[PDB]
């Protein structure tokens, strides 16, 4: 213990190594080169296949640069020519890159694993409980501090700080309640063909004696491309995404998704106005959390075993049925009608609702009969909703009643 | 060399001296196993680093545009701001795609990577004292985990995330007091939301990144201060590390096998497609497709949606829908596992300070309930993939469901059984080599007729001719003669021609001097490991 | 030293501090309780007035509860009832907020000054160059790990696994090339009422000998709300924010900025029709970083002593002159035209441009003169640009030529 | 106006300026990608190695 310098001086370097491993209890209790001969012939094969994987690793960091840099990489059309390259762009370069990096550590591996020497480190270990002074001398310490302090002897003093102490967490979370928000308020607005925030609206809630709202289904039209001197730009003007439908368009057994389209923004038929713009609030009805029906077109055949639910006698217009199309356990779409055995069916959990036991699930999580919208048809022909939803649609939460 | 003018001019300043000596001298054992962990952390790495490449491109926006950009199929189609950023990130960026699949494979690499370490932490039993807090720890990660990845993905507002986003919506708004209010609080406003989307953004960009960067600098430095844990083997005791130095044969391992996985996800993140988002077009609500599952992570909370039995409470003007009771199930399953040790310290009867591991067979309880519980967990994964998994293999959906219902009780039981009886087994070849040597098989028949294998004793022998049990000591068991060296090559050389012969003898006596070498160290410290416990 | 319990167990929890202290090199030279006497009244009026601090920060808290949770905070208009409150509402909350901080603060800084002991502590350092067997073995132990590893005698693999190192880092680094757009590149357009993207265009570039473009006045319109059952939204069906002007508009002396305004998206005059949307655009072209004229009609007086720049001889037409809203030094709009003394100003930095001397600067940063803009009148007597700017406008870049 | 007082000081540096404008802003300046860029730079980027640093 406490060397001097004079004998540092005097001791060897890999004596000086002992040293410094025994200084921090580690003892190097078995060390061996690998290669002691001097011509041995397997240093030189375990140069050549590190050096192997080197040279593949250059080639495969240069050839990433490369195929970065000029292989072709933008968007090729199924029926374009190049498309091969614009397919292979994103491979390739990956493939070369994960080469490199891949065979660099493959080389730095077998260099440790054929050079550097086998080791036997042993190392004690100082853990578990701490020795019975610097444990001791700890709790006086922090006694001391705590006694000599007085806060001990004042109780009037500590409560009124814990007091103090649970008023700043108090008012450094108030701030907080910025976030918070009444989930039953109506957001400020007449009504929307969205409804008005509250989760006992829809648009189809627009139909309480205020609006005529068609069963309006979806074209999935695109904004259309105009270009001229000034330039490129897409337009929406002249066109609508939501359209009216007569009650002939439905074969039996058929389906089809409607939305609430309320009279003011139908630009189809015998009114198409090629320069009134309404596909905003068309678009705007469609992306409505829960406003989309299914619109059921049976066979007679069917249309006979039927069971109507208490209340709901007259929602049907023939053969048309209209339910929801958001699922009562969790909100998925349901969306997925067999024809045949004339069971909407829920993909997300596998929720089968009977379409002719007036939606009333059959198997799956749900637990809950889909609510049904009555329909008719308007002194033009095509179909409108009659009425309001009853029954508050969507996922249930705590509040709603059955 | 000026190297060493560096180095004194900062120690001259910082006295590192002492310190830097003790860092390279901690000793690190070399199980394959204990390399699991670094794969995670590497995988955390390439987590970050590619997502701070993506934030460059990505625009959080829910507001909408007519899309017009590189990916022709849907031009005109009108999309949220953030799908249309993801799709100039996928076709106008030179090699955005690249790293978009990197990254999300780098998210799948890094859970499955805490899910096998965390195996190799409970059947090891290295969560037991002192290392308990790491447990916490961990488990907290492989949580958050989860739950960044879950969002990370939500993100885009393609049409396969957000019904992900509405069923995590509905499902937070049937809770039976505050789900309303906890909804209204967490998205601003009815789903979809304007706030919700840049919520999320910073949920996965800031916050949680910044709580996993800090724990799991927390769980590395609190395994750096508490030493590794090891397996018993020859000179290994509870008071001691066996292995090798964090430098020079360790870092570098260590940096190899970081480049290692690295190049493997960026060859993974090139030649498999990962969420081709633009074949599923923008998100509205009355859109859905058959396989519509979330990320393979949350397989699990999906399934148990779908096994649950629809058991719906109705109370006058209120009502529990039946989702609450998944939402309790997986918090008890949370709750398990999170409060493990202590469960085990209860029923085990024992607060010993283990520093040694515990094979698996030798714990039959332990490793059964974890066989258990991974054949439940895979039950409710492969229940959340049904879908998929009845349209290919031509399996009724409904009996899919069925099966993930009763198989969630009965097949967990027949996991405990086999996997009990199967570890008992193991042991019993232990002892059966201990107490009467290796089976060479070498059958020689004696002059009386009788068949006999000549058994390899490891111990000392009877005077009868025949080996003295040895006590079991935790530490593998040899079970074939070609583990004690018995078929390795006498030749020496490379392919197509030998080495000369006198290099060839010259090199195989240096070899069989050190391997008596290191068996004679490692016996002496045994003695001495023996002399010092008295 | 390496005290047995014994003696641990033997000896006073004072002294077990001093122990502790003494341990890690400190010791405390002094420390002296604040109120030794039993019955002094200086305890009774310190402990009053950490108390007085205590109950200020405990109403204020309490306070800032109450006027977060209950006084108004939503916004009011300038006639409306109630602005009071909203305008103290932040005020209020932030006072009190800060009242109860602060207090709490103020009572624990008090605490420790009257109550806990005074102290001089007094600590040794160890720094400064590290002991000679530490350093010294330091040395050895990476010495010997650098030789015996035997990379120092292998040059070949060295200088591949360096390549191999650097084309590492390379690949890495070529995905940040994703960033990297070359400046010079039309962005893929004919052209815009914006230009192309590149620095040598404008709005204005759609005069060259392709579009007819007037000069458009900004309005500033804002979009027109419309409500009904429907809902409340928001149209600019029947607006337009750029609009064109006759050259009897201006007064001598005057000045109007003026953006390019394509005739093709013109909805004002005889020409108005009342559903057509041309509001996107015309704002887009408002939006356009470098289209913004300055149109500055002069007094006779002061017209006869223009200086005309060598090329820009016919631009002007009559009192008119047209010049770059866009200062030559950093890009801000000049914008601050001085009526009798004809200097354009930038506010930015001060450049001042005389508006005589062809737009010539004369005092501040710039040292470039501003473009000048043809203008001629139309068939119909309102204003269009006669040309294109002939010298690229804005700030200067590396290869503007002058 | 203090963003367009940073571009134009970019883009008149004398080799590298356009360049390095175009990739900063991703094109001309005002541009699309501009706030996001800046806006993770302010909430994460810089906020990591300040609290790094300190
Ligand atoms: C144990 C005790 C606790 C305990 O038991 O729980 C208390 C709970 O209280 C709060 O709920 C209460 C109540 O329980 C709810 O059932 C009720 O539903 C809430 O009112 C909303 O619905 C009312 C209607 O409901 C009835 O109708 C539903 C069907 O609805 C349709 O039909 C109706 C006909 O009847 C129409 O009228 C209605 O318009 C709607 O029609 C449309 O839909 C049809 C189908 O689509 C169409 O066909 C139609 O044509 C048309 O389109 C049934 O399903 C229901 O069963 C029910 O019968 C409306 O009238 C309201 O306007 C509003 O929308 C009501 O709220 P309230 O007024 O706040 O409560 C009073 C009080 C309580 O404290 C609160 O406020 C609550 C918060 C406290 C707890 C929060 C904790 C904090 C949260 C987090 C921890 C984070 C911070 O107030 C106060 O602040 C009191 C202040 C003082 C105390 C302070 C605290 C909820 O927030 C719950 O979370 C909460 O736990
Ligand atoms: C020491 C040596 C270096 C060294 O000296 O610098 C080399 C520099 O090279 C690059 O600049 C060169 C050149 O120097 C520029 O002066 C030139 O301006 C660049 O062309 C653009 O302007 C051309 C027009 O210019 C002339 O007109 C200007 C006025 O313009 C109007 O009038 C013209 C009439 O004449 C019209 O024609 C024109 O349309 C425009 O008219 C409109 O405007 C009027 C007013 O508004 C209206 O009235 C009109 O009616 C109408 O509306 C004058 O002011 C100018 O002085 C000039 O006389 C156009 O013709 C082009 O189309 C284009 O727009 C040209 O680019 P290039 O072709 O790339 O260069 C060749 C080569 C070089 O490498 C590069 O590319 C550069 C990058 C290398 C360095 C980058 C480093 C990396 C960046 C960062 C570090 C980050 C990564 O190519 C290649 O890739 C070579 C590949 C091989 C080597 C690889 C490397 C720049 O990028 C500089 O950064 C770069 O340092
Ligand atoms: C600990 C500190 C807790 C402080 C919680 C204050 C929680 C609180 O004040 O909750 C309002 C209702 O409080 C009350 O009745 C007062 C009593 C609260 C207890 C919610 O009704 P709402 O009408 O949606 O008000 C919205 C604001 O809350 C929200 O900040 C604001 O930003 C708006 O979103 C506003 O609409
Ligand atoms: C170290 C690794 C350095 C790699 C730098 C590659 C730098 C590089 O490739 O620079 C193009 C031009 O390179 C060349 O001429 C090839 C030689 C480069 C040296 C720029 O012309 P541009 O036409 O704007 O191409 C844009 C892409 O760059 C950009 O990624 C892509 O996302 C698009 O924005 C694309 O338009
Ligand atoms: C050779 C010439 C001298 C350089 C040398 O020895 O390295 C510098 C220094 C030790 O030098 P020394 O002679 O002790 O210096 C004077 C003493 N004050 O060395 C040091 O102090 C620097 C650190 C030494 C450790 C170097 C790296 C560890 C060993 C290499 C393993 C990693 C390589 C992995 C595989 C690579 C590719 C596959
Ligand atoms: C009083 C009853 C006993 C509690 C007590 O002494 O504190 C607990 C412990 C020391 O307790 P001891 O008696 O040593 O315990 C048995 C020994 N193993 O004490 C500890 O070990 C806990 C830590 C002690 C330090 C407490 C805080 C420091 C002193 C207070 C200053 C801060 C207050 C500032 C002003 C407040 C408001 C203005
Ligand atoms: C952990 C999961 C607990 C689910 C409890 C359901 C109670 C319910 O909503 O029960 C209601 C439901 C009716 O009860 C039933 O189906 C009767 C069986 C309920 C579960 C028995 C086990
Ligand atoms: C991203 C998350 C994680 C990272 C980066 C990580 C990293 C590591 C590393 C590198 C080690 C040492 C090497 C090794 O054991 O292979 C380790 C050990 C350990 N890990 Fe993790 N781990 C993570 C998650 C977890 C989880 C999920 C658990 C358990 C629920 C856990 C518990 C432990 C424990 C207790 C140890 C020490 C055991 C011993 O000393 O033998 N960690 N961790
Ligand atoms: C610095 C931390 C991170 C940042 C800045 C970041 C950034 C991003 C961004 C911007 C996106 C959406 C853009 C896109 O689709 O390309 C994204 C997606 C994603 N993130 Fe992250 N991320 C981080 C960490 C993580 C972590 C830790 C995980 C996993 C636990 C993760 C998993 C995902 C996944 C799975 C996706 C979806 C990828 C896709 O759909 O293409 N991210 N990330
Ligand atoms: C790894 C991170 C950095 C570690 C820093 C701590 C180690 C510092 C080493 O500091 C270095 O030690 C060697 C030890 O012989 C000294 O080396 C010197 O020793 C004596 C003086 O004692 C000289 O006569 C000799 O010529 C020279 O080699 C260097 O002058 C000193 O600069
Ligand atoms: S969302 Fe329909 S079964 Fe769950
Ligand atoms: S921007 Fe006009 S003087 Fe600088």
């Amino acid at each position: 213990k406490q060397y001097t310098t004079q004998e540092l001086n005097a001791m060897s370097n890999e004596d000086l190594a002992r040293l410094g491993t025994e200084l921090d209890d580690v003892t190097i209790a078995y060390r061996k080169e690998r290669f002691p001969i001097a011509n041995d012939p397997a240093e030189k094969r375990a140069a050549r296949a590190v050096t192997f994987w080197l040279v593949l690793g250059i080639i495969g960091g240069l050839g990433f640069l490369a195929t970065y840099i000029f292989w072709p990489w933008e968007y090729k059309a199924h029926g374009d020519e190049g498309l091969l390259a614009y397919t292979l762009y994103t491979p390739m370069l990956g493939i070369t890159s994960g080469l490199c990096i891949l065979s660099l550590g493959f080389a730095v591996v077998l260099y440790v694993k054929k050079f550097i020497p086998e080791e036997i480190a042993v190392q004690r270990r100082h853990d578990g409980p701490s020795e019975e002074v610097d444990r001791r001398t700890i709790v006086a310490l922090l006694n001391d501090s705590w006694q000599t302090s007085t806060l001990g002897r004042r109780k009037l003093i500590m409560g009124l700080a814990g007091g103090g102490a649970v008023l700043a967490g108090l008012t450094i979370i108030a701030p907080m309640g910025g976030m918070i928000k009444n989930p039953w308020n109506p957001k400020e607005g007449p009504m929307d063909v969205q409804g008005d925030g509250t989760l006992w609206t829809s648009g189809w809630t627009l139909v309480e004696n205020d609006v005529k709202v068609y069963l309006g289904r979806d074209t999935a039209a695109i904004a259309e491309s105009h270009t001229d001197a000034t330039g490129e730009h897409w337009s929406t003007t002249g066109v609508s995404r939501l359209v009216r439908m007569r009650p002939e368009d439905l074969a039996a057994a058929s389906m089809e998704t409607v939305f609430p389209l309320p009279a003011e923004m139908v630009n189809d038929g015998a009114e198409y106005d090629p320069a009134k713009d309404v596909y905003e609030h068309q678009m705007h009805s469609v992306h409505g959390p829960r406003n989309a029906v299914m619109l059921i077109r049976l066979r007679t055949a069917d249309a006979e075993k039927v069971i109507e639910r208490e209340g709901q006698e007259s929602f049907h217009y023939g053969d048309y049925y209209a339910y929801s199309k958001i699922c009562t356990h969790i909100g998925c779409p349901t969306s997925l009608y067999e024809a045949q055995t004339n069971r909407i069916l829920c993909p997300c959990h596998q929720s089968q609702f009977d379409a002719l036991h007036y939606g009333k699930p059959v198997f799956g999580p749900a637990a809950r009969a889909l609510p049904q919208l009555p329909i008719t048809v308007d002194e033009e022909g095509y179909l409108i909703a009659a009425g309001n939803f009853i029954e508050p649609l969507g996922p249930a939460f705590w509040e709603r009643k059955s | 060399m000026s190297l060493a003018t560096v180095g004194n001019n900062l120690d001259s300043r910082y006295t590192m001296a002492s310190g830097i000596r003790r860092q390279i001298n901690k000793v690190f054992p070399t199980h394959w196993s204990f390399m699991l962990g670094e794969i995670a952390l590497y995988s955390f790495i390439v987590l970050l680093l590619t997502g701070v490449y993506l934030t460059l491109f990505f625009d959080p926006s829910i507001t909408k545009v007519i899309y017009d950009g590189g990916y022709l199929p849907l031009n005109g189609v009108e999309m949220s701001r953030a799908y249309a950023t993801a799709l100039d990130i996928s076709f106008e960026v030179r090699g955005g795609l690249f790293i978009r699949q990197m990254h999300h494979w780098a998210a799948l690499l890094f859970v499955v990577s805490m899910l096998v370490h965390m195996l190799r932490i409970f059947f090891t039993g290295a969560f037991r004292r002192p290392r308990e807090a790491n447990w916490i720890i961990g488990v907290v990660l492989i949580i958050l985990g989860m739950a960044e990845g879950f969002m990370g993905y939500s993100l885009p507002d393609d049409l396969l995330s957000g019904v992900g986003l509405r069923i995590m919506s509905a499902i937070i708004v049937g809770l039976p007091i505050i789900g309303t209010w906890m909804h209204w609080l967490i998205f601003g406003g009815d789903f979809p939301s304007d706030l919700m989307l840049d919520r999320f953004y910073i949920a996965h960009v800031l916050i949680i990144p910044a709580i996993l960067l800090g724990l799991i600098a927390a769980h590395l430095a609190l395994v750096w201060y508490q030493k590794h844990t090891q397996f018993p083997g020859a000179g290994r005791t509870e008071n001691n590390v066996i292995g090798i130095r964090i430098m020079p044969l360790f870092a570098v391992k260590a940096v190899a096998f970081g480049l290692i996985v690295f190049g493997f996800l960026a060859l993974l993140a090139g030649v498999t497609t990962i969420n081709a988002i633009w074949n599923l077009g923008p998100y509205n609500p009355s859109q859905v497709s058959a396989g519509s599952q979330p990320d393979v992570y949350m397989l699990w909370t999906d399934g148990a949606a779908r096994v649950m039995p629809a058991w719906e409470l109705y109370l006058g003007n209120y009502t529990i829908p039946a989702v609450f009771w998944v939402a309790v199930m997986l918090g008890i399953l949370v709750v398990l596992l999170v409060t493990y040790p202590f469960i085990e310290r209860k029923f085990t009867g024992d607060d010993a300070h283990h520093n040694l591991l515990q094979r698996p067979r030798d714990v039959p309880v332990r490793t059964s309930l974890g066989v258990m519980a991974l054949v439940f967990y895979i039950l409710l994964t492969v229940s959340g993939g049904n879908d998929v998994y009845a349209m290919q293999f031509h399996v009724s959906l409904n009996a899919m469901t069925w099966i993930g219902r009763i198989g969630l009780i009965v097949g967990p039981a027949i996991a405990y059984f086999i996997t009990y009886r199967l570890c008992i087994g193991l042991q019993r070849s232990d002892r059966e080599v201990l107490e009467h040597g290796i089976e060479t098989g070498i059958i020689k028949q004696m002059p009386n007729g009788a068949f006999i294998e000549v058994h390899q004793p490891l111990g000392p022998v009877d005077d009868h001719g025949h080996p003295i049990p040895l006590p079991y000591a935790g530490a593998a068991v040899p079970k074939q003669m070609n583990q004690l060296g018995y078929a390795e090559v006498e030749t020496r050389g490379g392919f197509f021609g030998p080495d000369p012969e006198d290099i060839r003898a010259k090199a195989k006596e240096i070899e069989h001097a050190n391997h008596i070498e290191e068996a004679n160290t490692l016996r002496a410290l045994n003695e001495a490991n023996i002399e010092r416990d008295k």
